[PDB]
């Protein structure tokens, strides 16, 4: 219940 | 396939009192290194050999162009077209030129492509991105089983897991038991897990890959699983090999429903590691070694009998193992005749190999404090409580 | 869960509170008892007093009566309470029967008392293991380890407390019929057993020897040094 | 160290109550060393992007190795390396990944050379056992609150630039500080200077220091005598 | 007592006096050895670095250049909703991977019948016209698959699941090999069955066992494979799989660890494709599906009646079952012929079958430890002591 | 969620089961196996020792005890619990011999021990008694007016007349083996041979003098345990 | 976890409620007892003297209980009063039954059974009190015992319990030369201990409570030092300190 | 009692660059963004002229440190630790005065309540008689 979790971040490079 | 790696020089370590037996052996080694240097400098001094084919190679290079981008051959189609992914992550349906080795094309191997109008123009069997090249051990660690005190059962188990299949394995298939694919060492910190891995990497006959666990995780999307795949592909390619992943709990924690993108990527990387662990047969000559302190926090799927059969325990050293470690680390010290070292061991505590090494180092420092190098017993007496920081007295009696 | 309840069986069928009480003994001190042909000896690891503790009131070895002695491992207060109860009960037994209390009866009484303390909530188990020794009226050497599960077992030479396993295996590799032929042989055996865990020697060791009804006197700190001198002499003699 | 046969000590931890000289000692070490001092104070290694903390740890140690024998100061190491938490869900794992990378660089397969590292914390007890382990952290130096003499010295350094008056007894002021940290002593010097400034003077007197001690060391006590008299 | 820091004279005298006479020579020699080692390492070079150049006379460099100057590359993409073309709105929105998504039209070389939602398509780079559908192909070489037609596991190789194997027999053998009784009974044969239990109970091989005795090919599909890198196309994959299931005379389709799927855009696509394949294919067929899981996370839309007719719980093996497994795994190793496997099965309460196999492996390990070509009962005793249990039970219970 | 009901003996499962007493039943398997066989000529009890140290005195481990000359006991479970049960059994036998000056049926012995059992959830525990189910399974053998009689007692208080019953760690396998071994025409010597064979194929270690305790009851003689020479004699044939 | 009622056992075997009872004594007033050659003295800290306490008392931290027995207490006030009352009851019950003054060891032991039974069972919190008993008996002359909230006890010649007790005991054992200190030297050493263990630049006689037990004329006298006595002794101590610091 | 108003006045009557922040603003979603914001704020103040950082409701992040057993509490304590190390850490700041207001000072971490970090802990009690008259006059 008392979770309150943070968040990471994984970007994905994109181009052509 | 190719062969293993991790070349090392002579053990030496037969004398240590610096009695010119060391000097003679080291001079022999230095003489051989000098003949190395002179021989190769002479061979480069005269070695005229070039051109020959030239024209055909020149025109094939013109066809390839410059630069040439490398990608991953994700899939193949009829034997003129394939699917190749650039390092960015985009993959394209490209054509395959005649001068490529159609036998070499397999899903995964790096393919040299044309910069413009992408088309498979070569195959690179030695991609080995700088990270995974780093994880491959080149210089064997100087530690060895002589330096390990105690842990005789642990050494026996690790050798029965990673050495006996490497050496004569006929006992295994003779009993019909499949060799133990993967082994996890565990125990309280500073018991000797990483030291045992070093000793294995010393007395070895296979490519040793050192990994950190947390090293596998990478920022970019899909970079993590791709790096894990590259590591295990290098392991298979240079088989037999040993893949040591220290601190497996950096990723080995219990799997839970991911919410953010980063946690999903971590789950993907661990899923890829588990898939790669399942991918190769146990009959294969590639083994893994994973060490950790918090064994209880690992996912109970990584340690399944179908994935990691063995589970080596590294308990805190016993009194006899404590005295063994003390003897080992005091070998290079010039201890006096008054020292006994028995009082420190007899004291009921939780000394570890790291703790004993630090006690020896601090005893040496205390001796240096008194301008001496013979190290009395009082030096150890002080050092023990110097480094051992931190039941209510008479409650239990 | 199933651990915080003295009288609740675990799904696999364990009384985890009693097991924890059993384990609480292992955090005490090493106490070994060896029964000889005409002697019973008890060696207890003595904690070193820093500078001020009065050793006259740190008793790790005590006698329930003239014909029974005992060593304990566990928390001191529990040992004192059970000692008082058992010695009062010995006097009550002599009230009932007038003959000196045998080892088996007092051991069974202690075990039953511990069991009754380990059978209901609101009563904490006696976290202490006691090696009782003694001669009967006919002077048979008997020794019993009593366990906080409220039980007892007749050992010829047992060890309890921290390092109990090491001393136990030392005795198993060392206990022989000829080793109890004389009192000094049993003394050598018990001194070696104590030195196996307490490597300091000299002090930190307390010895009690009971012969055929002399109301045993604890070994004063003068002749035990002689005994370890003999042990060292033998050790240097064989090699 | 080679001749003695000992292994070269690698890490040292400075732990103590909040404000005793730990960061001050690190600053002094940086000032009086020829090594390439590195300030990597905690929570700088916690990046939003995944796995970036471990990568930055690896780059930090590689870059320290590339330079001369280096010193790395991990101020407030309590931030990233505290204790590995069981499982995930709400538990922290990326910070633990960074901490594990730091542990491995400190004492892992590679056995770095001449990378002496200093860490500081106000709470040593909660640090991970795998981080406080000797060989990774040796000489867990404690910085206790200064005693009367040491308080006198601290007053004399922090009163060196003041304009004192003849008849000042800094020893009495130091005696007026039962169990006061060095930071509190510097604050007392500052408050005495403030008291002098209020009256638009430049010298400071003994009474200025006395009321500065009263103000700085003032703390709320247990108002309820009934609560305070529970214990004998 | 204030300790004195070492002074310059102190340091200078420390490095001498109490030194071995050969300190300088030995240290210098070791330094030159290391320097020469680095010298050799830097000078030895790299070598090839031999690119994938085919042997000559296989080269059509003229035609290669012609293709380079004529043919064009195509980025692949996952085609999405058809936008209800009906020959007047043939545009579809396609997602080129981590790149963007574009609404595009077809090339003249492909008919709309070849293009449908969720298939990989190769397209050009400026008009992004879908130039060629790219089916992901089916082959056991890629990923893992059924890779089995007649499994080598027979009814004698399974133990501890007598009630479970009986239930499985009623599930698969009775409708497949005895369709007449179901037909004249006028009852639809069981369309769906689920096999739930803890991992390592044996579940998979049990089905494989009946797969050998049902005279039908066994299919192994791993849910993690559907959810790992082989996601997306996996639907089409199972499509083709289900398609080949139609081709064969009888297929024992079974999905391993469906928990990875049962509990996610492409994952949902694979799920709905499974729903279409099951609810769409005629229940009278002969490709009956076997379902198993470890976590009874299954979506409520699945076990609605008509999709999963029966449920079977695979509990931990019993004394007879555990001893049967012990004997089965001992059949493949060199042991004596007087091993009390009942004793060991007693010594392994609530032990999984995989645990039993590991116990036999550790028994062989201990036999190897003593270099004895025949494992003994003592070896199995130490093996069970090690694996199982990962004074208390002897000083109170007797 | 079973967990809400295993806490306390006075709780009912949704299936109306007694999880606490079932756990007490499982607690028997922690003890060593005891085998009792009943035949026309008498009843014999064979028990293992499960010795921990060679120094352990054999007499101290009491896997078979005699309530009375005519009746013998075997127990499997908590040793202190077993000793309390056995002392109550001897006290109740002496009580019957006081009131009626006669030796009771072993059925009555199991009756009275059962009333000592199954008292955990009784208000009569106010002065002090078991608040938990008893943790030992019992095996009574004897010879009464009904000839030889063997009974098996469950910790819940259940008693059953048995021609042969094995309890303890290896109860299931030993019982299964006896099911085929047992014939109603068993002689005492062949019964004891079969029991020792069952022990051999059930025991963890080799059968020597110091692993098996053995007791016999026949209408002629009293309860008799095999002395060292007697057990050597009964072990040399096997 | 295993922090519930005292009739619980941690898997590591520790008695957590008992442990907290032991540890909570560090919140109580600092008091030590020492045994000179010819006396036993108990010194204690008057932690709470705000401005307006009547001081209508003969001693607060020191409770005499017998013509031979005096005690000092550190812990909860209620448990302190209860323990003192039970102490007087037991000592005088022994006197009534045996017509001889209660031996030191027997009395300390009796309190220890009380405390143990109060943590052995009953579902009741243990006494969070530590005692220092000073007395005389014809068996071992002058004796001093230190008790424990758990129910253990030990004979000691010098012992400090309460806040900052560990450092006080350390410096006490550093400055103890057994068998050769008179009551005067013992008092001076105790005052040094107090000065070092208090958070004051100069301890006050008001904050200090010292009671001395001596044997003379065949009788044991237990007397608390009057304010004049303690002030003279503390001024002698401070002038001695002045001489010592001038000599350095 | 006048805390945020006194801060408002100080911001009005100053030539310094004023950085108004609130404690709850520091606690960001993404891991490590909170400490990064703290570092950014102090770096901006350092790189600018003599500046003032006013952090209203400092007890949002600076409550007494404890054995955090989850990611959220660990991140909040990381923010607090970054604040400490920025205020009085290795690289000392010059002409950067911070002001922090709280309603419950007794719950603040002692590392934040020590000289060098928070030199003056000014109490703002309820108006007392004369102060009440001044308030009534200046609002009337
Ligand atoms: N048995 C041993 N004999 C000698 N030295 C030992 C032994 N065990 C540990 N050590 C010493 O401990 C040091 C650190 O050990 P190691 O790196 O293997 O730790 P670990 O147990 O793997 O712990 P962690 O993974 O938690 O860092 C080694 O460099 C070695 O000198
Ligand atoms: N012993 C001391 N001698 C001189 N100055 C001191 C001493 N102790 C503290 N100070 C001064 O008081 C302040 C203490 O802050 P500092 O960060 O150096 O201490 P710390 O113990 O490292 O604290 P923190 O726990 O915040 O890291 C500094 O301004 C420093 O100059
Ligand atoms: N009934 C059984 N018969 C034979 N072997 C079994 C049985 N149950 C389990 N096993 C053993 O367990 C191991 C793993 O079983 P597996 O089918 O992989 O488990 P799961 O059902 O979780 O997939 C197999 O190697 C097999 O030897
Ligand atoms: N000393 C004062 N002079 C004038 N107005 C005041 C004073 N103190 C409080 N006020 C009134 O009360 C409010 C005080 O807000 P403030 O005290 O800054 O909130 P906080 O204390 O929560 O920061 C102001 O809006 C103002 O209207
Ligand atoms: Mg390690
Ligand atoms: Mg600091
Ligand atoms: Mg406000």
């Amino acid at each position: 219940g008392n979770l309150l979790f943070l968040a990471c971040y994984c970007i994905g490079g994109m181009s052509a | 396939t190719k062969g293993p790696d991790a070349a090392s020089k002579l053990p030496l370590v037969t004398p240590h009192t610096q009695c010119r037996l060391k000097l003679l052996k080291l001079e022999r080694i230095k003489d051989y290194l000098l003949m190395e240097e002179e021989f190769i400098r002479n061979q480069e001094q005269m070695k005229p050999l070039e051109e020959k084919q030239e024209e055909e190679r020149s025109k094939v290079d013109d066809l390839r162009g410059t630069p040439m981008s490398v990608g991953t051959l994700e899939e193949i189609i009829d034997d003129n077209h394939a699917i190749v992914s650039t390092s960015v992550g985009s993959e394209h349906y490209v054509s395959i030129l005649s001068f490529v080795d159609k036998d070499l094309l397999e899903p995964g191997c790096s393919v040299l492509l044309n910069h413009k109008v992408h088309a498979v123009i070569g195959v690179l069997m030695d991609d080995t991105d700088p990270l995974v090249t780093v994880m491959k051990v080149e210089k064997a660690p100087q530690e060895t089983y002589a330096d390990i005190g105690g842990l005789d059962n642990q050494i026996q188990e690790i050798k029965e897991s990673v050495e006996l299949p490497l050496t004569h394995p006929e006992y295994y298939e003779e009993m019909g038991i499949k060799p133990p694919k993967g082994v996890i060492l565990y125990g309280p910190p500073g018991t000797g897990k990483t030291l045992l891995a070093k000793a294995v990497a010393n007395q070895t006959s296979a490519t040793f890959l050192r990994v950190v666990g947390s090293e596998l995780i990478q920022k970019y999307l899909g970079d993590g699983p791709k790096l894990v795949r590259e590591l295990f592909r290098v392991a298979e390619e240079h088989a037999p090999s040993i893949v040591f992943i220290d601190e497996i709990d950096a990723i080995g924690t219990k799997r839970y429903d991911s919410n953010s993108g980063g946690e999903r990527e971590i789950q993907r990387t661990m899923l890829e590691l588990l898939n790669q662990l399942d991918g190769f047969d146990s009959r294969g000559d590639v083994k893994v070694i994973m060490a950790t302190n918090r064994i209880e926090t690992l996912d109970p799927a990584l340690i399944r009998p179908g994935r990691i059969d063995r589970k080596i325990e590294f308990p805190l050293p016993d009194e006899k193992t404590k005295k063994r470690i003390f003897q080992i680390h005091t070998s290079r010290m010039t201890l006096a005749d008054d020292v006994t070292l028995d009082d420190l061991i007899m004291a009921k505590d939780d000394l570890s190999g790291a703790d004993i090494k630090a006690i020896c180092t601090e005893a040496g420092l205390m001796a240096l404090r008194e301008r001496r190098m013979k190290v009395t017993n009082e030096d150890f007496k002080k050092s023990k409580e110097n480094v051992l920081y931190k039941t209510p007295e008479g409650l239990y009696l | 869960s199933y651990d915080r309840a003295i009288t609740v069986f675990s799904p696999d069928g364990h009384l985890f509170q009693v097991e924890y009480a059993q384990e609480a003994v292992k955090k005490g001190s090493t106490a070994v008892g060896v029964r000889g042909r005409d002697i019973v000896v008890l060696g207890v690891e003595k904690k070193s007093v820093a500078k001020l503790q009065d050793e006259r009131t740190v008793r790790k070895i005590c006698a329930l009566d003239d014909n029974v002695c005992m060593a304990f491992a566990g928390l001191t207060a529990d040992a004192r309470i059970v000692i008082n109860r058992a010695r009062v009960e010995c006097q009550s037994h002599r009230l009932t029967v007038e003959d000196p209390v045998t080892v088996e009866y007092i051991t069974r009484y202690i075990a039953s008392l511990k069991q009754r303390y380990t059978q209901s909530n609101g009563r904490r188990p006696f976290g202490i293991s006691a090696l009782i020794v003694g001669f009967d009226f006919d002077g048979t050497p008997r020794l019993y380890q009593t366990d906080p599960s409220g039980t007892y077992h007749a050992w010829k030479a047992n060890a309890i407390g921290r390092g109990a396993k090491s001393v136990r295996e030392f005795l198993e590799k060392n206990y022989t019929d000829e080793a109890i032929e004389t009192d000094d042989l049993t003394i050598k055996l018990v001194i070696k057993a104590l030195l196996e865990v307490v490597q300091s020697g000299g002090k930190n060791i307390e010895l009690a020897v009971m012969r055929r009804d002399q109301s045993l006197k604890i070994l004063n700190p003068e002749e035990i040094e002689k005994y370890v001198a003999e042990i060292e002499k033998e050790k240097e003699e064989n090699e | 160290f080679e001749a003695l046969g000992i292994a070269q000590p690698k890490g040292v931890l400075l732990y103590g109550p909040p404000g005793t000289g730990k960061t001050l000692l690190a600053r002094a070490v940086a000032h009086h060393t020829d090594c390439t001092f590195i300030r990597v104070s905690g929570s700088e290694l916690v990046q939003k992007f995944i796995g970036e903390g471990a990568r930055m740890v690896r780059e930090l140690f590689v870059m320290a190795r590339e330079h001369a024998p280096s010193i790395i100061f991990m101020d407030e190491i309590d931030s990233i390396g505290s204790s590995r938490l069981e499982g995930g869900s709400g538990g922290d794992s990326e910070v633990q990944r960074t901490m594990l990378e730091l542990l491995n660089q400190l004492d892992g397969f590679e056995a770095t050379k001449n990378i002496k590292v200093i860490m500081a914390t106000n709470r040593i007890d909660i640090l991970d056992s795998a981080l406080l382990r000797p060989g990774r952290i040796d000489r867990k130096i404690e910085f206790p609150p200064p005693n009367e003499e040491a308080r006198l010295d601290i007053l004399k350094i922090h009163s060196r630039k003041m304009n004192l008056t003849r008849g000042i007894n800094l020893r009495k002021i130091a005696e007026l500080m039962p169990g006061a940290s060095g930071a509190e002593v510097k604050g007392v010097c500052t408050e005495a200077g403030m008291y002098a400034l209020r009256e638009r003077r430049v010298h400071v007197t003994q009474e200025d220091f006395e009321m500065a001690v009263a103000k700085v060391m003032q703390k709320d006590s247990e108002k309820n005598m009934s609560i305070k008299k529970l214990w004998k | 007592k204030p300790i004195r820091a070492l002074d310059e004279g102190d340091i200078a005298l420390l490095k001498t006096y109490g030194q071995s006479t050969y300190s300088r020579q030995i240290k210098q020699v070791e330094d030159d050895i290391q320097q020469l080692l680095k010298k050799i390492n830097e000078l030895t070079g790299i070598k090839e670095s031999d690119t994938g150049l085919a042997p000559p006379a296989l080269w059509d460099l003229a035609a290669d250049k012609q293709t380079l100057q004529s043919e064009q590359p195509l980025q692949v993409a996952r085609c999405t909703k058809i936008i209800n073309a009906d020959s007047e709105d043939p545009k579809y929105i396609i997602n080129v991977k981590q790149f963007a998504k574009f609404v595009v039209d077809l090339s003249d070389q492909v008919a709309p019948t070849d293009i449908e939602e969720g298939m990989r398509v190769g397209v050009d780079r400026n008009k992004y016209q879908i130039h060629i559908p790219l089916p992901p192909k089916i082959d056991p070489t890629v990923t893992m698959m059924q890779v089995e037609e007649k499994p080598d596991v027979t009814y004698s190789d399974v133990g501890g699941c007598k009630e479970q194997i009986e239930k499985l027999r009623e599930v698969v053998e009775t409708p497949l090999l005895h369709p007449e009784r179901f037909v004249n009974l006028g009852i639809e044969p069981p369309k769906g069955v689920l096999l739930f239990g803890p991992p390592g109970t044996g579940k998979t091989l049990c089905a494989r066992a009946v797969a050998n005795r049902t005279d039908a090919c066994f299919i192994r599909v791993i849910g993690s494979e559907l959810v790992q890198k082989y996601v997306g196309e996996g639907a089409r994959m199972v499509r083709e799989l289900f398609e080949m299931a139609r081709t064969k005379k009888a297929c024992l389709i079974f999905f391993d660890e469906i928990d990875a799927i049962g509990g996610d855009n492409e994952v949902q696509r694979t799920m709905l494709e499974l729903i279409n394949q099951l609810d769409g294919f005629d229940p009278r067929g002969n490709i009956k599906v076997l379902m198993a899981t470890n976590r009874p996370t299954l979506d409520p839309a699945l076990m609605r009646p008509g999709r999963l007719d029966r449920k079977i719980e695979f509990s931990l093996p019993d004394l007879e079952g555990r001893t049967h497994i012990f004997k089965i795994h001992a059949r493949s190793m060199s042991v004596e012929r007087d091993i009390r496997f009942e004793l060991l099965a007693r010594l392994c309460p609530n032990s999984t079958g995989a645990e039993i196999r590991s116990v036999c492996t550790e028994a062989g390990m201990f036999a190897i430890r003593a270099r004895r070509k025949i494992a003994t009962e003592k070896d199995f005793l130490e093996a069970v002591n090690k694996v199982i249990k990962s004074t208390p039970r002897y000083m109170t219970y007797n | 969620t079973r967990s809400e009901y295993d806490r306390g003996v006075n709780t009912f499962s949704p299936e109306g089961r007694l999880f606490q007493v079932e756990y007490a039943i499982e607690a028997i398997k922690l003890g060593s196996t005891a085998i009792g066989i009943q035949t026309s000529e008498g009843v014999c009890l064979a028990v293992e020792k499960r010795i921990t140290s060679p120094l352990m005195e054999p007499s101290s481990i009491e896997k078979i005890v005699e309530i009375d000359a005519h009746i013998g006991c075997a127990m499997s479970g908590l040793i202190a619990d077993a000793k309390t049960l056995i002392d109550k059994a001897r006290v109740e036998t002496q009580n019957h011999w006081f009131t009626y000056n006669e030796t009771m049926t072993v059925e009555s012995v199991t009756q009275a021990v059962s009333n000592l059992a199954l008292q955990f959830g009784e208000e009569d525990a106010d002065p002090g008694a078991m608040s938990r189910p008893f943790g030992v399974a019992l095996l009574f053998g004897g010879v009464d007016e009904k000839g030889p009689q063997l009974f098996h007692m469950d910790p819940s208080g259940t008693f059953v007349q048995c021609d042969a019953r094995a309890i303890g760690s290896a109860s299931e396998g030993a019982q299964s083996s006896l099911q085929e071994v047992y014939h109603k025409s068993m002689t005492l010597k062949e019964a004891i041979k079969s029991s020792l064979i069952i022990l051999k194929q059930v025991m963890e270690e080799k059968l020597n003098a110091t692993n098996i305790e053995l007791a016999t009851v026949q209408p002629g003689q009293n309860f008799h345990m095999f002395t060292k020479e007697e057990l050597e004699e009964v072990i040399k044939d096997i | 976890r295993y922090d519930s009622r005292t009739t619980i056992f941690s898997p590591e075997g520790r008695l957590y409620q008992v442990e907290y009872a032991m540890e909570a004594i560090g919140h109580a007033g600092t008091c030590l007892g020492i045994l000179a050659n010819d006396g036993v003295l108990l010194a204690a800290e008057r932690r709470n003297i705000h401005k307006l306490l009547d001081e209508v008392f003969f001693s607060e931290k020191i409770y005499k209980l017998n013509e031979d027995m005096a005690c000092s207490v550190a812990g909860i006030t209620s448990d302190a009063n209860v323990l003192t009352n039970e102490l007087r009851l037991i000592a005088q019950r022994y006197l009534l039954q045996y017509q001889e003054p209660i031996p030191c060891e027997q009395l300390v032991t009796a309190l220890c059974d009380i405390k143990q039974a109060y943590t052995q069972f009953g579902g009741k919190r243990p006494f969070g009190v530590s005692l220092l008993y000073i007395g005389w008996d014809k068996h071992y002359g002058f004796q001093l015992y230190q008790s424990d909230p758990s129910g253990n006890y030990g004979g000691w010649k010098a012992t400090c319990i309460g806040n900052n007790s560990a450092a006080a005991v350390s410096m006490l054992k550093q400055d103890y030369k057994e068998g050769e200190m008179t009551l005067k030297s013992a008092l001076a050493l105790a005052i040094k201990v107090l000065n070092k263990t208090m958070d004051v630049s100069k301890l006050s006689a008001e904050k200090v409570e010292i009671a001395t037990l001596t044997r003379e004329n065949g009788k044991t006298v237990i007397r608390v030092l009057k304010q004049k006595e303690v002030e003279q002794l503390i001024k002698k101590h401070e002038e001695e300190e002045a001489k010592a610091e001038r000599e350095k | 009692c006048g805390k945020t108003m006194l801060a408002k006045a100080v911001a009005h009557h100053t030539t310094a660059a004023f950085i108004r922040v609130v404690g709850s603003e520091f606690v960001q979603k993404y891991l490590g963004e909170g400490p990064r914001m703290v570092r950014d704020v102090f770096r901006l103040a350092k790189e600018n002229a003599p500046a003032i950082i006013f952090i209203d409701e400092i007890d949002a992040i600076a409550t007494k440190r404890f054995d955090a057993q989850t990611g959220a509490d660990r991140e909040v304590q990381r923010i607090l630790l970054e604040l400490l190390n920025q205020m009085d850490g290795f690289d000392q700041n010059v002409n950067v005065k911070v002001i922090m207001a709280t309603n419950r000072a007794d719950t603040l971490d002692p590392a934040l309540l020590r000289p060098g970090r928070l030199d003056r802990k000014i109490e703002f009690p309820l108006p007392d008689r004369r102060q009440k008259r001044l308030i009534f006059s200046t609002i009337t």
